């Protein structure tokens, strides 16, 4: 679980752009305001390699 | 963090800074001047100094003095 990728972002990267920001992403009407829920998600996720 | 490091009126001193594809690029020039009321008309082209692989977004800046 040490390896991660970004599953959510505001907009696509420019060439060689790098981004460490961890803030909760909003995908719809729900005001997420720092917590997960329906259309509210933590942006970094793991492959869980087995 | 702390991911990169490098070490290298009488005058008008002139600089240019620009960022392209996550590279960051600098140019400059230095000259004597006759008068200080406004920028003096004429030519003295600026020349490159450094080109840094920063991989960072820049939208604001400030002078340190
Ligand atoms: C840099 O990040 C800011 C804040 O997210 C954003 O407004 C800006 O559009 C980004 N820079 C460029 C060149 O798009």
């Amino acid at each position: 679980y040490n390896y991660l990728y970004r599953l959510f972002r505001k907009s696509n990267l420019k060439p060689f752009e790098r981004d460490i920001s961890t803030e909760i992403y909003q995908a719809g009407s729900t005001p997420c305001n720092g917590v997960e829920g329906f259309n509210c998600y933590f942006p970094l996720q793991s492959y869980g390699f087995q | 963090n702390c991911t990169f490091e490098y070490v290298s009126f009488k005058n008008l001193r002139e600089f240019v800074f620009k960022n392209i594809d996550g590279y960051f690029k600098i140019y400059s020039k230095h000259t004597p001047i006759n008068l200080v009321r406004d920028l003096p008309q004429g030519f003295s082209a600026l020349e490159p100094l450094v080109d840094l692989p920063i991989g960072i977004n820049i939208t604001r800046f400030q002078t340190l003095l």
